[PDB]
């Protein structure tokens, strides 16, 4: 702010940037993985449940 | 703030208010001649009417021997000369660290007047036969093939010499370098001060250097000190002891420095050139009888002082250059001779890939293991011998008579070792890094491994440990000490990663 | 912060420059208080000493 040639410029950049701003991130909303964990058990883990046991 | 003009020209107004010899008679090459000066010292220093600064070194009957600081355009035969009553000496204390200074110690970088917490001279006896200890902390480099095979120690004086261009700057640089680790700390009896001296270099190679100090917040725990390639013979040959004394600053007051006198052959080029115009006669290769004394008294100053003394370290780096691998020409074989150890530099093994191209052969630590990590030590038990086995067995291998299963042994465990020391420029190792690695080679766990993927090993190991055995690495490092279960841990490690 | 610290340094620079120029011109125009002043000066500095 000190070292600047034009007054009030460092400041008023300074007070917009510690402030918050967008980013890259997304949501848990699109859970296709979560969807797949349940139905993948359901085929490759509970089959072992009446295939292995009977053998 | 407010006219900072009028601050200056307000205390610089009354100054000259108490100020009322010899004439020269000749001058000439950076040297003048001058009749008086009766009550002068032996290596006092002379102002000269016009400005330029000398030292006298010729206390003859009839008249003085001046070699001067500056150029001699300037000096004309009958200008008067002036006595200032002391000898040569510098501006010490923590003041310097980050600056670069000329031979006497003036700002040359632009930032200003240097702090000092005092002066030292440039001469000065080194500490006695009593006041000093055994050398037992490391140095550490973070250069597998030195830290493992010649291991420098807080308080040694270690000579790097070989060719040109093989590799010696960059192996005092690269030393430099790592004491980040220690120096961003806060435990002042871990840090490692760092002096740089640049002698008969030329200035942008200078700038080209400090600059790769700031590319790696390394200036902060610098001091170089520069009498380049133009500067007078007398401030070439001075450097090296006014730098000493900068850190002889941080020995006397507790703290450890390191000096990298880049390169002692210069310095005695420049001492040549002082005493053939002084017109005292020369002595072999034209360099004046006591070349050796030169360097002798420097080299000396570095020292590990006693607890009563405290504890203050000063450690040596000179360079010296050669020709033609020549190391039993004049100068190599004086300091040779007068320091703890060598490590040289060789271009044939620079060229097939050994870089650093140490030379485990011929390099050596005087004070050996006693300065080396104890885990480090542990896991590099035998290897510089068994290195050598290795050249033995590999010159027999030239007869290309079929080998047996001892030797081919040893052959693929040398050139994995070997392959194993090379190391980029730039990149110090951590001990922890470096431990690991030497165990993996050391105890034949790379010894199924092609040749041109060990390089690949190397990163890959050691992403994988800090990944998973962290705890290890961390040990490691704070004890520096494999104790038995530690040993364990890391074999299994060491396996269970070369099944990939 | 470098073009302000340029811009003092020139104007220091500047300034100097002009009282040196002003210094030598006015010594160059028969000063009677400076020729005065220096006989008195070596008087008193010679009698302190002895
Ligand atoms: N480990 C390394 N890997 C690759 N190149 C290196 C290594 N060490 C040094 N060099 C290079 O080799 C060149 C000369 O190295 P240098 O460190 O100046 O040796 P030197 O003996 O000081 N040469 P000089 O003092 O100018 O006669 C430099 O360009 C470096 O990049
Ligand atoms: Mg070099």
């Amino acid at each position: 702010r000190s070292v600047l040639k034009n007054t009030s410029v460092i400041d008023k950049i300074e007070s917009y940037v510690k402030q918050y701003k967008p980013v890259k991130i997304d949501a848990s909303k699109q859970l296709q993985v979560i969807e797949s964990f349940e139905k993948h058990a359901m085929t490759n883990a509970k089959e072992t449940e009446s295939l292995v046991s009977k053998e | 703030p407010t006219e900072v003009s009028s601050i200056l020209e307000e205390r610089i107004k009354g100054v000259s208010d108490e100020a009322n010899t010899g004439r020269v008679l000749a001058v000439g090459d950076g040297i003048a001649r001058v009749f008086g000066l009766n009550n002068i010292q032996a290596e006092e220093l002379v102002e000269f009417s016009s400005g330029v600064k000398g030292m006298a070194l010729n206390l003859e009957p009839g008249q003085v021997g001046i070699v001067l600081f500056g150029s001699d355009r300037l000096v004309k035969e009958g200008e008067l000369v002036k006595r200032t009553g002391n000898i040569v000496d510098v501006p010490v204390g923590p003041g310097l660290l980050g600056r670069v200074v000329d031979a006497l110690g003036n700002p040359i970088d632009g930032k200003g007047p240097i702090d000092a917490a005092g002066r030292s001279r440039a001469q000065v006896k080194a500490p006695g036969i009593l006041p000093r200890r055994s050398v037992h902390e490391p140095v550490q480099t973070g250069l597998k093939a030195v830290d493992a095979l010649v291991p420098i120690g807080r308080g040694q004086r270690e000579l790097i010499i070989g060719d040109r261009q093989t590799g010696k700057t960059a192996v005092a640089l690269d030393t430099i370098l790592n004491q980040k680790r220690w120096n961003n700390g806060s435990d002042e009896s871990k840090k490692l001060y760092c002096v740089y001296v640049a002698v008969g270099q030329k200035r942008s190679t200078v700038a080209q250097l400090v600059q790769t100090l700031e590319q790696h917040d390394a200036m902060k725990y610098s001091i170089i000190v520069a009498a380049t390639a133009s500067e007078a013979a007398p401030l070439q040959y001075l450097a090296p002891f006014t730098a000493a004394s900068i850190g002889e600053w941080f020995r006397d007051n507790g703290k450890h420095a390191l000096i990298v006198y880049d390169d002692l052959s210069k310095q005695a080029v420049a001492y040549r050139q002082l005493s053939l115009l002084l017109r005292r006669p020369p002595g072999r290769e034209a360099y004046p009888g006591d070349v050796f004394y030169l360097h002798s008294r420097l080299l000396e100053r570095a020292a590990k002082l006693s607890e009563k003394e405290g504890s203050g370290s000063l450690t040596a780096l000179p360079v010296i250059e050669t020709q033609g691998g020549d190391v039993s020409a004049y100068i190599p074989t004086n300091v040779i001779s007068i320091t703890d150890g060598q490590i040289f530099l060789e271009a044939e093994l620079f060229y097939k890939g050994i870089r650093p191209a140490i030379n485990v052969g011929l390099s050596v630590s005087r004070v050996g293991s006693a300065a080396q990590v104890k885990a480090l030590k542990q896991v590099a038990g035998s290897l510089k011998l068994f290195l050598a086995q290795y050249r033995e067995v590999a010159a027999f291998a030239q007869f290309g008579s079929d080998l047996d299963a001892s030797t081919k042994q040893t052959l693929v465990r040398g050139e994995r070792l070997t392959q194993l020391l090379k190391q980029n420029q730039y990149s110090p190792l951590a001990t922890e890094e470096q431990v690991p690695l030497i165990y993996a080679g050391v105890n034949g766990h790379l010894d199924g491994i092609e040749l041109s993927r060990i390089g690949e090993f190397e990163s890959s190991f050691l992403s994988y440990l800090k990944s998973n055995h962290n705890e290890l690495l961390t040990e490691i490092r704070e004890k520096g000490e494999l104790s038995k279960e530690l040993l364990a841990s890391l074999k299994s490690a060491t396996e269970s990663f070369v099944a990939t | 912060v470098r073009y302000e610290a340029s811009l003092r340094q020139l104007e220091q620079r500047q300034l100097a420059k002009s009282v040196i120029s002003r210094v030598q011109s006015e010594l160059g125009n028969p000063k009677f208080q400076e020729k005065v002043l220096q006989q008195s000066i070596s008087e008193i500095e010679q009698l302190l000493s002895k």
